[PDB]
């Protein structure tokens, strides 16, 4: 319950932004 | 060879221990389980019991999976126990 | 401070850890005898997989030996050896 | 499983000493 999306990401969990 | 009493006593006696604990058909997460502090361990006697007494939460990055579709990193907030007692049991 | 995925990550992955066992799990039949203290630390298989059609299961185990005073009602305690289950090793293998 | 007698003990753990 409560999962608050923060990024698209990669496969390690990284921003794709990033 | 072998743990002396002494150290047997105290690492066993009712206090907060890391436990990695399940989280819970579209998503999934991963981890699906996380490492939380939850009280555990014994106490004097079995008339006594192990509880919570001071708790809080603590905020985990989680990956939300829609296989084949996306994936994002989201927040979610699981409860710690920071203290425990040893209390009668009822 | 928000844990970070990777570490989230590794932490909870399939490994061997500190568990709080009652010691009437290894030694059940033993009413006669009250044990102090009663649950000892031992390192057992814990965590999850990165697929659901896996579980994280033992793999290598052996016993470990542990000083436990063990009380008879009424007429005193002695201090002895018992010897406990533990997990060396642990991996994700499927349910099958 | 299995008991290794090490000491008769007080109520600390501690091994009891003999008497004489």
């Amino acid at each position: 319950r409560g999962w608050v999306e923060i990024c698209a990401a990669d496969d390690y969990g990284r921003c794709l932004t990033e | 060879e072998v743990v002396k009493f002494m150290d047997v006593y105290q690492r066993s006696y009712c206090h907060p221990i890391e436990t990695l604990v399940d989280i819970f058909i579209e998503y999934i997460f991963k981890p699906s389980c996380v490492p939380l502090m939850r009280c555990g361990g014994c106490c004097n006697d079995e008339g006594l019991e192990c509880v919570p007494t001071e708790e809080s939460n603590i905020t985990m990055q989680i990956m939300r999976i829609k296989p084949h579709q996306g994936q994002h990193i989201g927040e979610m907030s699981f409860l710690q126990h920071n203290k425990c007692e040893c209390r009668p049991k009822k």
